[PDB]
């Protein structure tokens, strides 16, 4: 990278941070699916979904 | 700052070089604070 200048810009999050970003889409994939919207949460046992 | 090139010197040195998961910093100071609105991706 260096030979000539080749400097790779590291993505804005840290890896942990999408991480986070993933593990909340995880929590939530049952949390949207019951009602149109974005208004309230549907945390239900995942089996039930 | 001993062997360097390009062009001259950016620096107003006077306190600590930070280390950092990007590298390390000259100007910035440490500390801990939370932002969630960040404007200078650094
Ligand atoms: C700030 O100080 C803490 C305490 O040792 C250290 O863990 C951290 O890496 C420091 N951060 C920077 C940017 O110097």
């Amino acid at each position: 990278q260096y030979v000539a200048g080749y400097k790779v810009l590291p993505p804005l999050m840290d890896v942990n941070m999408e991480a986070a970003y993933t593990s909340s889409l995880l929590g939530s994939i049952a949390g949207v699916g019951w009602t149109a919207g974005l208004s309230s949460f549907a945390a239900i046992p995942f089996a039930q979904s | 700052s001993s062997t360097m090139s390009q062009y001259s010197r950016s620096t107003r040195s006077m306190y600590g070089p930070l280390q950092t998961p990007v590298g390390c910093v000259l100007g910035l100071v440490n500390s801990s604070l939370f932002v969630e609105d960040c404007k200078l991706p650094l």
